[PDB]
């Protein structure tokens, strides 16, 4: 049994990504993860599982280029032997998971296309009749770093994207984001005609959803235009919305 | 985890390949947490702080600071290291972060949401020199012990 955590299928930070594996592995002493993508190249890393087979490794960086990577959880079966032992490199009934990423290195090293390097992986491993092993199959887009807001709207019910707010009542904001929700933080700003900033809020949490909502007050707020702005030590972006006195209802 | 294999009294080396160990035990490595304390959420421009953090395995420790591109090397002055106690601990005194001379200063300016992170002497002028003396990008930094967290400066008024 296995798990990734995306914050919307995709991981943000190409440069220093960061993924979460969980899961129930009984009977198995270690378990091997592996990523590829559509060039071919590869990333492994081993995970002792504890005693009672529920496998927890966190902050799991990945060193692959932009664009889509398929996962696969790798355990040996009862054999204890990756598949039936027949690697096309390694020696006979040797063959473990140490072993198994010797024959990584080589698959990286020809020039593969990441859909062959499926092909291989399963064949070898798991597609041979003989074989005990077992996988499971997860596949999330490698992109870049965004954000975005989504929504602006006060207490009321709505989900259009604009409203215009009365003083003196909260206002909600939503927006997306693809970073991590806790090692990474959204920043808001509020801003009058002229540079004069009156709120200010900032959030470090939010579901898998990728949905992230702030609270701003509006109870010393004048009415008029008001810019939006919310960044996170990358691409900005700034919504405007109107305040009123009192809305039309 | 890292195991150790004794074997039998008598037993020759290249003789000790194959045969099982007598007994064993089992030891966990793993990388030391070294963090920033006090440069941490707010700070006003041109007002001067002191250093504070944890290094578990470290000797001589570097400040750097990013926004949107390279981790500008931020010269605090003396050797641009810090030592640690017995205590996994280090410490400097109140130092002007804008103040001080260097590139990496100018970033810290402008008013702005901004990152400031630590890192071993595990650089060590990224091979070659004994000395703390380059601007590291996102691998270089990420690639060694460190940690970063978010930081924004913001206008001082009297």
């Amino acid at each position: 049994t296995g798990q990734f955590t995306t914050i919307n299928g995709q991981v943000a930070p190409v440069e220093t990504g960061t993924v979460d594996i969980n899961g129930t592995a009984s009977g198995a002493n270690s378990v091997l993860v592996i990523f590829v993508d559509e060039r071919g190249n590869v990333n492994y890393q081993e995970v002792s599982v504890d005693s009672d087979g529920t496998y927890d490794e966190d902050d799991i960086t990945v060193g692959l280029t932009q664009g889509r990577v398929t996962a696969h959880i790798l355990s040996v079966g009862r054999d204890s032997a990756i598949g039936d032992g027949s690697l096309p490199s390694g020696p006979s009934n040797g063959a473990t998971l140490n072993d198994l990423t010797g024959y990584l290195d080589t698959l990286d090293q020809n020039n593969n296309n990441g859909e062959q390097i499926n092909e291989l992986i399963a064949s070898e491993t798991v597609d041979e009749t003989a074989s005990d092993d077992l996988i499971v199959t997860e596949t999330f887009r490698l992109a870049e770093s965004s954000t975005s807001i989504d929504s602006i709207y006060p207490d009321a019910a709505e989900a259009a994207g604009i409203n215009p707010v009365a003083t003196g009542e909260t206002m909600v904001i939503a927006g997306s984001t693809n970073l991590k929700p806790d090692d990474n933080t959204i920043s808001i700003e509020v801003t009058n005609e002229d540079g004069t900033s009156v709120a200010l809020e900032d959030t470090d949490e939010w579901n898998n959803d990728g949905q992230w909502m702030v609270e701003i007050d509006t109870t010393d707020f004048e009415t008029g235009t008001f810019t939006v702005e919310a960044d996170d030590g990358d691409n900005t972006d700034t919504v405007n919305v109107e305040v009123v006195s009192e809305r039309e209802d | 985890e890292v195991d150790l294999e004794v074997y039998d009294a008598g037993v020759s080396a290249t003789a000790a390949v194959g045969q099982d160990a007598t007994n064993d035990i089992t030891l966990t490595i793993e990388e030391g947490g070294t963090t920033l304390s006090s440069p941490t959420g707010q700070y006003v421009v041109g007002s001067e702080v002191d250093i504070n953090g944890t290094a578990t395995s470290s000797d001589s420790v570097a400040i750097y600071v990013r926004d949107d591109g390279d981790w500008q090397l931020l010269e605090i002055g003396g050797d641009n290291e810090i030592s640690v106690d017995s205590d996994d601990t280090f410490e400097e005194e109140d130092i002007a972060l804008s103040g001080l001379s260097g590139d990496g200063s100018s970033i810290l300016s402008l008013t702005g949401t901004y990152r400031i992170g630590v890192i071993d002497a595990s650089d060590a002028d990224v091979g070659g020199d004994g000395s703390v003396d380059d601007s590291l990008t996102t691998s270089e930094f990420t690639s060694g012990v460190s940690s970063s967290n978010s930081i924004r400066v913001t206008d001082q008024a009297l």
